[PDB]
């Protein structure tokens, strides 16, 4: 060894949480570790809403080095809201520590049910300065600027229910995880991982779409117009109202997504975006897919494309490395 | 589902 | 005959569908008929998403009586967002007619993939002035103050699938939609058609829940701390990593609500909420009771409830009538 | 799910 690993386990086959810490005295949580965002936040022992009820909680007045803000701010994301007050103390992420902003959230009432429905305590944001609030340097970037990693990188490796657990490796880049040679992306702005590829699915053709990876999306989310013609005649059930869309997991039609570059392609088969349902009927699977439209047409890589490909983000050079994960460790 | 910020 | 009555069309049984007109040529459009909002909107023809390529388009410029604004609107609801800018013109109900502000929409991807997969082309608020985006007098109040109608009031009864058809009539009471007595609830606020009520399943009680009365919602939607205790004694499937959950429609566990005030006693069994999914497999359904939480603990009695009962909305009386509708006509 | 004004 040599880099700082973070071990993670799955959440329902389809999340992932690694556990982290906050406070000298390395106060336990479990994280979503979220691509997807740039900011962390633990809920306080101050907490009052229902949503905190099974949480670890952070308390300030056991850790020595924290010091107080108390500046308010409230955190949004597409699936929702917490709010609170910035604090600073030591994150511990692995054995690399330092000082750190970060968010006591006291009310979790805006990102329901999921909270309460999920068992991590916070969220530690992965991206870019410029996705934070309150204009904090990303950890990463941080601890490298003050010289506790060679380089200013993370890595993904996901963790499969029945097989292996997953890393989030901090510094450096490990030939175990992936097969293949890594492919390097360039970033088409520092705020997401944010890289421009064509998404190519039926003869349907989206040139140098924004493609955001993002650990803290459980699905692979399409531009809805984009959806409604994958679909056509694809023999999917899309449920009233619902984005659930049910098929035959061995529905001959379902298509294979293509994102290319001039320096790779990146395919996600059926068998990587289709999630089981035998318990709704024998043979059944939902496409974990929806529709979502930002200013600009964007897909969001999620989970299932990090379960398939590890994934190197690089701050230093602006770009997402791709490599066919290992099946097994 | 959960999609992570605005 | 005698009051105007809008005839309304059944959406698998989980919404349903009225024309207005706008324009004083007939320019035909297709409306969610909607009492938990206050403004009313088109697709422009100056629309080019591809939401608005399969709708029914509003062109301004073939209307004599229309009257430039222009000030930009952005209409939010739960379920998504639309954007425009206000207009006035000739909006004809039924047999009846206005002058009216309303919202030509240019930007539907915030209500998507709703909007594509639906064949509605817009939606016609039926709420109260404080509800409203650029303070808007609702039809129904416009249309009383102008003496076109006896009486400041709506009456919806619902289509049922493979039963009947349903109608929207304005300007009074009609004794064909219902049997046994009307109870009056009283509005606990002029904003949505609210009112309280005693929520109970079993020992699972909200006493004086607000109660919105939505016909612009398929759902019935409840506190989420109010659905998680409903399902402890449920075994239903709940739908990866998304806040629905499948059952058999034959479910003898599965709950009725009881909505109880002072006046009357209202409930609801599951053959009016669940949402069929015959399509899936035999016998199976939506539970359609969704968690939603308002900073006051609310449930919203969207369409299911509004199948099973009757309802009167008079604004003169700051009342909602509730009575059982007849099976049918 | 479809739930109508904020």
């Amino acid at each position: 060894s040599s880099n700082d690993n973070i071990e993670l386990v799955d959440f329902q086959n389809i999340m992932f949480y690694g556990d982290a810490e906050v406070g000298d005295n390395q106060q336990p949580f479990t994280f979503i570790l979220d691509t997807g965002s740039a900011n962390l936040w633990v809920p306080s022992v101050k907490c009052t809403t229902a949503g905190c009820l099974t949480k670890h909680l952070y308390d300030s007045s056991k850790s020595r080095t924290y010091e107080k803000d108390g500046t308010k701010v409230e955190m949004n994301y597409v699936s929702g809201t917490v709010s609170g007050f910035f604090s600073k103390d030591l994150v511990t992420v692995g054995n690399l520590s330092l000082p750190y902003k970060f968010i006591e959230v006291i009310d979790t009432n805006g990102f329901e049910p999921t909270y309460t429905a999920s068992t991590f305590d916070g969220i530690l944001g992965l991206g870019w300065k410029d996705l934070s609030i309150g204009s904090v340097d990303p950890i990463v970037v941080e601890l490298k600027n003050q010289n506790k990693i060679e380089n200013a990188l993370f890595t993904f490796y996901l963790p499969v229910h029945d097989k292996h657990t997953g890393f989030l490796t901090i510094g450096g880049i490990e030939e175990r995880f992936y097969e293949g040679p890594l492919t390097y992306e360039k970033l088409n702005h520092d705020l997401y991982w944010q890289i421009t590829l064509d998404a190519h699915v039926g003869n349907i053709m989206l040139e140098k779409a924004n493609c955001i990876v993002d650990s803290g999306t459980s699905a692979i989310t399409v531009p809805t117009d984009f959806l409604n013609k994958m679909l056509q005649n694809l023999d999917v059930i899309k449920v009233p109202f619902l984005p659930f869309y049910v098929t035959l997991c061995n529905n001959s039609k379902l298509p294979t997504f293509e994102f290319t570059s001039e320096n790779g392609k990146y395919t996600l088969e059926p068998e990587y975006y289709l999630q089981h349902i035998e318990d709704v009927g024998p043979g059944l699977c939902m496409l974990n897919i929806i529709g979502l439209d930002f200013p600009v047409p964007t897909f969001i890589l999620g989970d299932p494309f990090m379960r398939k490909y590890f994934t190197v983000f690089d701050y230093d050079n602006h770009s997402v490395g791709i490599a066919l994960a290992k099946k097994n460790l | 589902x959960v999609v992570x910020a605005x």
